[PDB]
């Protein structure tokens, strides 16, 4: 399945296999219902919005985003 | 020397301490901000404004040794993948 087309549960499910310091992200982007749209197309400042204030945390979170973006268009 | 994708933020405020030293007032924000080994391979000027370094001159001055610090390891990581080679 794309990316783009995942629930806000699929969503979450992915965080949880990232590192163990976003795990506190996760009630954030469940209140939000962030989809799979949602997170191919995030921002520093939506994560900002989200709870994120560490920016050493925000790059971690746009890292992996980077990497699943890569992967859904097979680059 | 450890690669910089491995650096844990206390790595990151070592090599702070070394190259940015002489604008230890900033040190500190690594720390805040969590800046890891793979963070500080991300980062932009903009990063740095956001975190706190306002002035102008202060945060050129760490960004070029960012820079300076990301050349020096994509050239080593290419060093030590030539000699695994392939």
């Amino acid at each position: 399945e794309p990316v783009s087309k995942w629930s806000p549960s699929q969503v979450v499910d992915w965080m949880k296999g990232l590192d163990d310091c976003l795990q506190q992200y996760i009630k954030n982007f469940e209140r939000e219902k962030i989809s799979g749209d949602q997170l191919l197309r995030i921002t520093h400042q939506e994560l900002e919005d989200l709870g994120v204030s560490r920016i050493g945390h925000q790059e971690l979170i746009l890292e992996a985003v980077d990497l699943l973006c890569a992967l859904n268009y097979g680059l | 020397p450890k690669a910089v994708y491995l650096w844990t933020v206390s790595d990151v405020l070592k090599w702070y301490r070394r190259h940015c030293g002489e604008y230890t007032q900033y040190e500190q924000l690594f720390a805040q901000h969590d800046i890891t080994g793979r963070a500080l391979l991300r980062i932009t000027d903009s990063s740095l404004q956001r975190m706190g370094v306002t002035d102008n001159r202060d945060r050129e001055a760490i960004w070029r040794e960012i820079v300076k610090q990301r050349l020096k390891t994509d050239i080593m990581e290419i060093r030590d993948m030539e000699r695994l080679n392939i």
